[PDB]
């Protein structure tokens, strides 16, 4: 199966391309954090693909519904396998 | 790197990247990224 | 080579290609690493073929 990523675009963590009209999947996008997924797919031996989290957030849960947006949120209501990004280590983030 | 609750990808992800480290290869890629591709000396 | 590395109105390079360029590019010593991104980043080329 292919392992879903979330990440966001954040330069130079995640870059579109300057010709990614030409591109396909993967290859549309550059930076620090697509080198580390490919690292981490080789070591692993999994196949996977890109995908740009859509409310381009990182990761907080909402004081009133208490819903978690973001990067977060892919992983917690089971939408995306694997967040690779620049994604902060935190207590309330530990916990879920 | 995270991952969905007791996910079984995130035993090898984590060994993954303490290895990447040992190895020097995070080093590696922030210098490429920052210094490498940088525009100031 | 010191005095180069501390200033720019007298430009300074290498061979665009071969051993002498390689050792600049690769340096861990800070004065060396210092005179290398100079060199990469500098308009126009400081490098000769
Ligand atoms: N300043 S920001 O862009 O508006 C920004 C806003 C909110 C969270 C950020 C963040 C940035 N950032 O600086 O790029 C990096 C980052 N890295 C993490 O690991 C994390 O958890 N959260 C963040």
């Amino acid at each position: 199966r292919t392992v879903v990523v979330t990440t966001i675009m954040e330069s130079p963590y995640v870059m579109y391309k300057k010709n990614h009209e030409m591109f396909e999947g993967n290859d549309k996008y550059e930076g620090y954090c697509v080198d580390l997924a490919s690292e981490i797919a080789k070591h692993i031996g999994i196949k996977y693909k890109i995908a740009i989290v859509p409310d381009g957030k990182y990761g907080a849960r909402d004081a009133d519904t208490k819903i978690w947006n973001g990067m977060v949120g892919e992983l917690v209501y089971g939408k995306a396998e694997i967040a690779i990004a620049p994604l902060t280590i935190t207590l309330v983030r530990e916990e879920v | 790197v995270a991952t969905p609750k007791g996910s079984s990808l995130r035993t090898p992800v984590n060994l993954a990247v303490l290895k990447l480290s040992e190895a020097g290869v995070l080093d590696k890629l922030k210098n490429k990224w920052w210094y490498d591709k940088g525009e100031c000396g | 080579a010191e005095d180069l590395a501390k200033q720019t109105e007298i430009a300074y390079g290498t061979l665009d290609s071969g051993s002498t360029k390689e050792f600049f590019r690769r340096s861990k010593i800070a004065v060396y690493e210092k005179m290398w991104t100079y060199m990469r980043s500098a308009e126009p080329s400081v490098f000769t073929r």
